[PDB]
């Protein structure tokens, strides 16, 4: 009847025995938490000596474990290393048997964690080697830049080889490896024993990455012994041989037999292994595959039989033992499921006698090969290899047994399976073996027709893949070998007829060009200096007119393959590859005055627009991006060409435009408001709530000018008008929104307009009387509202209030006219406050909230925030406003914003946020810049493979001085989180104790500049050196406690992977937001600017009310700081720093920016174009594209210094700091442009975490945490 | 001793 | 432990085990079953107590439950669910004290307002939730009294629209008849509640009615008459059902007959078009088969206004000709005819169109039985208005071909049903003013020499597409009329011999 919860220990304990008894991970859960708190008790007594003696022997017994096991099983190995994480005297275990252990079954994650804890508490420089063999095994490259550094005693070349790994250019890494293993001088030292064993180990698995087998064979034999080496038992010896050699050894013997090798010294080797039991049970438990694909080639069936079902149990049994949130683990798990499948395929399919008699059943078995194929751009190149060698030999082997055209018929088959390769190594940016795979491809490709033609269009895409690294004057070359035989005739019958190869063809072929011009124009006669039979290729005068003849080829090339797919996704590549190249044209051409370049590239600009909005007929995302700029495009050429614009837009779904209608409704005031007008127009019938608060927003001041054919133009608008607000529902939900923003700050705002008309100067005309009507209508006679809208219940009380000064106000004051005294007005300012009673603590504060209740079609409110822009809205889903919550919370600031919680129909609660006191529109601009951003940041395949994306909430201005934004749920600010994880002791001491950083810098600042409040910064600058501040900023964050986001993340994490799980995407979230609030200038990044979402441990930007560089422009004391990086993020990532994780993704995400700026700088158009309260917007946009095509960050930071702080009492100080020491910082030691990616985040960082300036910043924005 | 001592 | 720290809130644990222990009660195996069902079920006894009503884990067991009903594919946690709430609300309304089921997320009148909003919802699997979890619940809140007369009136109005929502949501999801079944369990309540209190209170106004706070009984049927000539299916054959088993059970008893005669004469007599046309009465592209969606929102109203008071004259309330004279000034007949006109004329919602413009012939045809199956006869009023010829030939050929306007071959209810709305009708027109017409229409295209025509002279071997595809329909009209009547009226014998010819020879045919 009720739950029986007085329950045994044997009902509990028995049960979770019998489950420990059943399954692997329940059992290891079981095991740890048991060791673990048997150990924690066991402090208590048996005092330090005899436990440190217990401690041993269980090191002593684990070191043993890992050791002696040969099958890795991931629960036991995982199990033992985490035991050992979680207690300091059992740390140090073994780390290269770790390493071993966790590697040999993809448990690497919990090795990481051992090794990183390890690390922590002379270098240990075999500790580091082992954790970036872990962490290079997973991928991490990222990670990799922050261990190799010189100062753990390592060498550089390493380094140079693992970035050069970085890229997939593992031809130059193995050319660094054997170079070092090779090199007998060293003169700085010699390599550790671990260093060498790491080249070795990584130059093993380049040769396996790149297919040579004979240097992996030699690579994985020649260390063993020499002279014929006898791989017959050695390997065995030396245990650490088995775990290093055998795999390559067994790999690159098998792989090398595949391809026709007669050698029959593996098999021999396999033989006697399989004497022992040990060497057989290793043989049979981790390889299953080569014994099958070996005995294969010895045509021994059954062996293979047993062998692959063997493997197929292994996989089974390995896999459900991988813990569930294990992933890439599990997916590399996976990735042989295939080639294990195909192996019992052809097994069955050669065994079977009905097939290999005729001919349909190899048909259908090439056909299907033909359409299976691994992944690509993420199947690594070993699964490719292992299945296009495994199909190879099995079609060889089908075809030596098949006596009854089907020679060519399989090697039809071959072929396109190796060009399939060959198209996902260039993918994959495997430039070394695409081009091999080609070379030994290049005979059977003129064989045939369609086969050459798609050999030479691979050939040349893979040349221009390989040639955005090169600099110049080396891809030019590489390009131009492509047009020696990509004219080749091949219209015999084929591009005649063929369209699609016919397109290929004139696409490579202008990108080709392209290249070559864009080169020259880069280098202008340099490349072509060094130019023998090149100078015939590049003329085909010698300065200008060879590049204006390669762009007019490409052109033309680029041109004919559009007009050719006119005749889907196979005209989107060739209409925004016109687009695209056509508007680089432009706006190359638009930073110089010329009249030929005009009359040469006046075809481009209708061209644009045309081939844009087909694009954008089609489903294109990455054609709505580039939106704004066919906007720009217009009021630029607003003579010509603008009607086509008109009827290409006529006809374009409605619902591609919902992003930028607040582009849009800010043009339906201006001359060429057309175009525009039948897309806005049919929004505002067809989706009458993604259109209605822009559409308030704008009509709230278009200012019309009625000289030419105003009427119309008023016309437009006032029929919008009257098609929106279905009545006066959202019209009144707005005023009764308006009508809870506290009164006392809608009158300074009037005392802020007043004191900047009248008593400055009376010179103003007509603005009294224009604002004589609001300040009687709001905050005034408390008959105006009530006559107005729902009379609030304070405006009586004002009245009765206001009626002394109110009366000579409303009487005199209407011509006051003194403009000398405002005393009056601001002490009736001030007592407005003495009686203010500024919280409503309920909903009655506004009587239409409060008593909501929908009780008619009054065209429901349908909750804002919404139309996201991608996809048909379905407005039916949308939620609808079903009523408020009674209670509101005011937020503590002094523009005291009014978080309201309102009931969506759903019955589910949605937290929203109201601020009626400014103007939202640049915290909407900036959100959808970052709409922008991750959209092309999810378009370069760097930032894919990361996933990087920035998190973005719903700003939604209702109308000019009040806005609503979407509150996101479970999540907490930064300066929360770091606070609730301190202890009690600790937050008292931070908070309540003079010692702390928050007391000592403002004891600090008064001591040295004897100024008690704000100001004492201006003096502080000329004040303490940089010496002084910077050992004062030591010992002030020397006294927060130094890992407060680790224990943070550890307490809600559950695991060893979860936690860095949780640490890399904390770290990579919040790096991508500081390039990303660096690259639109946002400051203002304290503590409770931070969001962090509770639930995946992802960080969220916040007020974005500095949005472009104004917190250095308009503030007391200035930011000079590009971003927070500030201590806490750093010893988050210990024992790595902030030189791996965080600078590898702002490189990359920094290059996905500047790889097209014009995305950017296009939507920043807005802000001239609508201009907001909070010359002023050219040159913000200016300043953006500068710092985005290359730029010293701390150049630009000293320009908005000086354009915000000239004539400062302590300018030049601030400017001395901002630059540089040019012997401490990196920053001042780097040109002022020009600047590659990777030396602007450099120099970036060096700015982020500089104690000459964190230790001099605003005392709000918490540089100390 | 069927050890939650109490009943909801 | 005590109440501050002692009292480990286990609200985060509660979320993720309960949805988990719902899904374990009833899976598939038993000894689980067994072991889960019960806990469940003391859960729910446990956590609807005053000791915890009004606690964060009361309402994460309540929204896990509420998750349970609305939900994808699993078809067991659906009605295990629902008999969690029946569970919940009984041990909600008795461990409970009266006062004190006031403001709590527990209380019946909030869970009804979840009910609710799950029904008006544009997912199939809401509104199926919360039509099951009506059907779980009926049981109770009418065994308790004095909350029936407070929201029953809400609760049918809303379920109503439920299933208007649910007519265009799929093909018989298995919401319409849960639905259905809801509003059948509140047909039985409302039949026997206020019998002897039908007093005008300030009842929970219902959504979609006036403002009022007096709406005892007659606002209801009042809004039926107002609005069932609505293009909703089910709903709005629900609606008339409910119509004629409500204008009873009212002071006086009153016939339907005078309620009708007494609305045509207060309001006037296009009150009973209007809202028997609603935007119907308000179109050539309709001849060939169109995707778009408004002509089948056109057949779907003008479906709607032909069956809507085709029951009224089916029942003796009013007769065709009142609402057929002089007097309305209706799209009825025109739209008739337009549409019996070019009837006979992408594919896959080409079949979607031709089963809709199918389902409405067999409408015409019983509208037209019912019309000739009144007392009040005459053809004067539809002499040829739809009676003409072109509804004749509708006729033959949905005696014989029916796969020739459009009716598919695969709905095999459909085409079973049909021979008896043929025959019906035929017999019908035996007493009609007007059977020449239908003579000689048969007699065109089924006649002796059409028989010995069709009696090739092969009908047996691999030639089953033509010698025994037509010839069996030609049979099985002839069946029909020969269950009309009409077998000889169209296939005479010859005076000659005593014995039918055309049998003689069939019989010989078939001997041989
Ligand atoms: C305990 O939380 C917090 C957080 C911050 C603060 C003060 O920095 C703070 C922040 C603003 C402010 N401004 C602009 N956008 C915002 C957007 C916000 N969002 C949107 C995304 O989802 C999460 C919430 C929140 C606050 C926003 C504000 F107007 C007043 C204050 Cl005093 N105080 N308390």
């Amino acid at each position: 009847d009720l739950p029986d919860i007085q329950i045994k220990h044997s009902s509990l304990i028995t049960p979770l025995q019998a489950v420990a008894q059943r399954d692997p991970i329940i059992a290891k859960q079981l095991f740890s938490s048991l060791f673990s708190g048997i150990l924690k008790e066991m402090d208590k007594f048996k005092t330090l000596s005899e436990k440190n003696n217990i401690t041993q022997k269980l090191l002593q017994d684990f070191n043993r474990f890992l050791n002696t096991t040969f099958s890795f099983f991931p629960p036991f190995v995982s199990c033992i290393q985490d035991i050992s994480c979680q207690h300091a005297a059992l740390l140090s275990l073994d780390p290269a048997a770790v390493s071993a252990g966790c590697l040999a079954s993809l448990q690497q994650p919990v090795g990481i964690r051992l090794l990183e804890e390890a690390l922590l508490r002379p270098p240990d420089v075999l500790r580091w080697v082992e954790l970036a063999k872990l962490y290079r095994s997973i991928g991490e490259y990222d990670v990799l830049r922050g261990i190799f550094t010189s100062e753990i005693g390592t060498k550089q070349i390493t380094q140079s080889a693992l970035l050069a790994e970085a890229r997939s250019d593992y031809s130059e890494a193995a050319k660094q490896y054997d170079e070092a293993l090779n090199k007998q001088d060293w003169v700085d030292g010699e390599p550790t024993e671990a260093e060498k064993d790491f080249w070795e180990l990584a130059s093993l698995d380049c040769y396996n990455h790149l297919a040579e087998w004979k240097s992996l064979e030699y690579c994985s034999t020649a260390s063993i012994d020499s002279e014929n080496p006898p791989d017959l038992n050695k390997i065995w010896s030396e245990p650490f041989y088995q775990e290093t050699y055998l795999p390559y050894m067994i790999r690159s013997k098998l792989k090398l037999l595949l391809q026709g090798e007669a050698d029959q010294s593996l098999l021999t080797f396999i033989d006697k292994a399989m004497h022992g039991e040990l060497q057989k049970a290793i043989l049979e438990l981790h390889y299953s595959q080569e014994l099958s694909l070996l005995y294969l080639l010895q045509d021994d069936v059954d062996r293979a039989k047993y062998y692959i079902q063997n493997g197929i149990q292994s996989f089974m049994q390995n896999y459900s033992s991988i813990d569930v949130l294990l992933h890439q683990s599990r997916l590399t798990k996976l990735q042989s499921v295939q080639a294990l499948t195909e192996i019992q395929e052809f097994i069955s399919f050669i065994s079977k006698q009905g097939n290999l008699s005729s001919q349909v059943p190899l048909k259908r078995l090439l056909n299907t090969w033909t359409n299976r194929y691994p992944d690509a751009k993420m199947d690594p190149m070993n699964i490719w290899d292992d299945i296009i060698t495994n199909r190879c030999f099995f079609l060889s082997k089908i075809e030596e047994k098949l006596t009854p055209d089907i020679s060519s018929l399989i090697r039809s088959c071959k072929f396109s399976m190796k060009m399939k390769m060959i198209d996902s190594a260039r993918k994959q940016n495997n430039f070394s073996l695409a081009m091999k795979l080609l070379k030994e491809l290049h005979k059977e490709s003129k064989t045939r027709d369609d086969w050459l033609v798609s050999w030479v269009q691979s050939y040349c895409r893979l040349s221009h893949c390989r040639s955005r690294s090169q600099g110049c004057s080396e891809q030019v070359l590489t390009v131009l070998k492509t047009v020696s035989l990509l004219d080749e005739n091949n219209v015999s019958s084929y591009l005649s007829k063929n369209i699609l190869a016919f397109r290929d063809q004139n696409i490579l072929l202008g990108t080709t060009y392209r290249i070559i011009a864009n080169a020259l124009s880069s280098e202008p006669a340099c490349l072509a200096e060094i130019e023998e039979d090149k100078a015939r290729r590049i003329l085909e005068e010698d300065s200008e007119k060879v590049i204006a003849g390669l762009y007019q080829r490409a052109f033309q090339h680029l041109s004919e393959a559009v007009q050719a797919a006119e005749e889907a996704a196979g005209v989107i590549d060739a209409y925004m590859t016109l687009a695209d190249f056509c508007d680089q044209q432009l706006r190359k051409e638009e930073e110089n005055a010329s009249v030929i370049d005009s009359a040469e590239l006046q075809a481009y600009p209708a061209l644009v627009v045309e081939k844009m909005l087909k694009a954008l007929k089609l489903n294109s995302n990455e054609a709505r991006l580039k939106f704004p700029r066919l906007l720009q495009i217009i009021e630029r050429y607003p003579e010509e060409t603008l009607s086509l614009m008109t009827k290409e837009i006529s006809s374009v779904p409605c619902w591609q435009f919902i992003s930028w209608i607040s582009h849009m409704v800010a043009l339906l005031d201006k001359d060429q408001a057309v175009a525009v007008q039948h897309s806005v127009e049919e929004i505002t019938d067809n989706y009458p709530q993604a259109i209605v608060y822009p559409f308030i927003i704008s009509s709230e001041s278009y200012s019309f000018k009625d000289t030419s054919t105003g009427h119309k133009n008023k016309e437009f608008v006032a029929r919008i008008k009257s098609k929106l607000d279905q009545g006066g529902v959202i019209q009144d939900f707005i005023n009764a929104l308006d009508q809870l923003s506290n009164p006392e700050l809608l009158f300074k705002d009037w005392s802020n307009d007043v004191r900047a008309e009248l008593a400055k100067t009376p010179v103003n005309k007509k603005n009294i009387e224009k604002m004589y009507e609001r300040m009687y209508a709001a905050l005034g006679d408390p008959k105006a509202p009530g006559l107005g809208a729902f009379r609030r219940k304070f405006i009586q009380t004002f009245g009765k209030e206001f009626d002394k000064h109110f009366g000579k106000g409303g009487s005199k004051l209407l011509r006051m006219k003194l403009s000398d005294f405002n005393d009056i007005t601001n002490m009736l300012l001030l007592k407005m406050n003495k009686d203010s009673k500024p919280p409503g603590n309920l909903k009655e504060c506004s009587p239409w909230m409060s008593d909501f209740k929908v009780e008619f079609l009054r065209n429901e409110l349908e909750i804002p925030g919404q139309y996201d822009g991608r996809g048909k809205p379905l407005p039916e889903y949308h939620v609808r406003i079903a009523g408020f919550d009674e209670r509101v919370t005011v937020m503590a600031s002094l523009r005291r914003p009014k978080r309201i919680i309102i009931r969506g129909h759903d019955e589910r609660e949605h937290p929203f946020l109201v601020k009626g006191g400014e103007d939202l529109r640049q915290d909407q601009r900036v959100e959808q810049l970052f709409q922008v951003m991750n959209g092309i940041l999810a378009q370069d395949s760097a930032c894919s493979q990361r996933a990087l994306q920035l998190r973005t909430y719903s700003v939604v201005p209702m109308t000019s001085r009040l806005g609503l934004i979407e509150w996101l749920e479970n999540t907490v600010t930064l300066k929360d989180l770091l606070l609730n994880t301190m202890s009690q002791e600790e937050k008292a001491a931070y908070l309540s104790d003079p010692r702390a950083p928050p007391c000592e810098y403002k004891d600090w600042l008064t001591k040295m500049s004897g100024k008690h409040d704000v100001g004492a910064y201006m003096l502080m600058y000329k004040g303490a050196n940089r010496t002084e501040t910077v050992t004062s900023f030591r010992k002030r964050e020397s006294k927060v406690p130094a890992d407060l986001l680790k224990r943070a993340f550890v307490r809600m994490s559950t695991s060893p992977e979860a936690f860095l799980a949780l640490r890399s995407h904390f770290a990579s979230s919040h790096a991508l937001i500081c390039i990303s609030h660096w690259i639109l200038g946002i400051g203002d990044r304290h503590l409770n600017n931070f969001m962090v979402a509770m639930e995946t441990g992802g960080v969220i930007g916040i007020d974005f009310g500095h949005a472009f560089g104004s917190a250095t422009q308009f503030l007391p004391v200035p930011e000079l700081m590009p971003f927070r990086l500030t201590r806490q993020f750093i010893n988050l990532m210990l024992p790595m720093k902030e030189t791996g994780l965080m600078y590898s993704i702002m490189v990359h995400a920094l290059r996905a920016f500047r790889s097209d700026p014009g995305l950017l700088t296009n939507t920043m158009d807005v802000f001239v174009k609508e201009p907001s309260f909070d010359w002023y917007p050219r040159q913000k946009i200016c300043y953006a594209k500068r710092k985005l095509a290359g730029a010293n960050p701390a150049v630009i930071t000293c320009d908005e210094l000086l354009l915000g702080h000239e004539k400062a009492p302590a300018f030049r100080d601030y400017v001395a700091v901002a630059r540089g020491s040019k012997d401490h910082n990196i920053r001042a030691q780097e040109p002022e442009s020009g600047l590659s990616e990777e030396t602007q985040v450099k120099c970036l960082m060096d700015q982020a975490t500089d104690p000459n300036i964190l230790g001099r910043t605003w005392e709000g924005w918490e540089p100390w945490m | 001793p069927n050890p939650m001592f109490e009943h909801p | 432990p005590e109440g501050g720290q002692g009292a480990p809130p286990m609200y985060q644990l509660y979320k993720r085990t309960f949805p988990v222990l719902l899904r374990l009660a009833c899976d598939v195996d038993q000894v689980t079953r067994q072991l889960y069902e019960p806990l469940v079920m003391q859960l729910i006894h446990w956590f609807t107590n005053n000791k915890k009503f009004e606690s964060q884990d009361t309402v994460a067991l309540l929204e896990a439950i509420l998750d349970g009903i609305v939900d994808p594919v699993d078809s067991t946690l659906r009605d295990f669910c629902g008999r969690c709430i029946r569970e919940f609300l009984k041990w909600s309304i008795k461990q409970i004290t009266p006062q004190q089921q006031e403001k709590s997320p527990v209380n019946t009148k909030s869970l009804f307002k979840r009910l609710y909003s799950l029904a008006l919802h544009p997912n199939a699997f809401k509104r199926l939730g919360a039509s099951l979890a009506f059907n779980n619940i009926y049981r109770e809140f009418r065994e308790e009294e004095s909350l029936v007369e407070q929201f029953v009136f809400e609760a049918l109005v809303i379920y109503m629209e439920s299933l208007a929502l649910a007519h265009a949501d799929e093909k018989s999801l298995g919401t319409i008849q849960q639905c259905c079944d809801a509003i059948d369990h509140l047909c039985r309540i409302i039949e026997k509640k206020h019998v002897s209190l039908n007093k005008a209170k300030k009842r929970r106004l219902p959504r979609g009615f006036p403002p009022s706070a007096s709406l005892c009984l007659l606002d209801l049927v009042k809004w039926l008459l107002a609005h069932c000539g609505r293009p909703q299916t089910e709903c709005r054959h629900k609606s008339i059902e409910l119509f004629y088993k409500f204008v009873p059970l009212l002071p006086g008893n009153r016939s339907p007959n005078l309620w009708l005669k007494d609305v045509l004469k207060e309001e006037g007599v296009s009150f009973l078009i209007n809202t028997f046309e609603g935007g119907g009465c308000g179109l050539l592209y309709l001849r060939g088969p169109f995707s778009l969606q408004a002509t089948l929102c056109w057949l779907d109203l003008l479906l709607a206004a032909l069956e809507c008071y085709n029951t009224f004259i089916g029942e003796r309330t009013v007769g065709a000709l009142q609402v057929l004279g002089t007097e309305a000034q209706s799209s009825l007949l025109k739209a008739v005819a337009f549409f019996l006109e070019s009837i006979a004329m992408s594919p896959q919602e080409g079949e979607r169109y031709n089963y809709s413009k199918c389902t409405v012939v067999v409408r015409i045809m019983e509208f037209t039985t019912t019309l000739l199956n009144t007392s009040p006869e005459g053809w004067k009023l539809l002499k040829k208005d739809l009676c003409n010829t072109h509804l004749m030939r509708v006729l033959v050929q949905t005696l014989c071909e029916p796969a020739s306007i459009g009716f598919n071959i695969g709905d095999v209810q459909v085409m079973a049903h049909l021979p008896d709305v043929c025959v019906n009708l035929m017999k019908a027109l035996k007493m009609s003013p007007y059977k020449d017409i239908l003579e000689t229409h048969l007699r065109e295209k089924i006649t002796a020499q059409s028989i010995e025509e069709l009696c090739a002279v092969n009908l047996y071997g691999p030639d089953a597409q033509v010698d025994r595809s037509r010839l069996a329909a030609v049979v099985s009209a002839c069946k029909q009329l020969h269950r009309a009547g009409l077998l000889h009226n169209i296939l005479p014998s010859q005076s000659t011999d005593l014995h039918h010819s055309v049998g003689t020879e069939l019989l010989s045919l078939v001997y041989k």
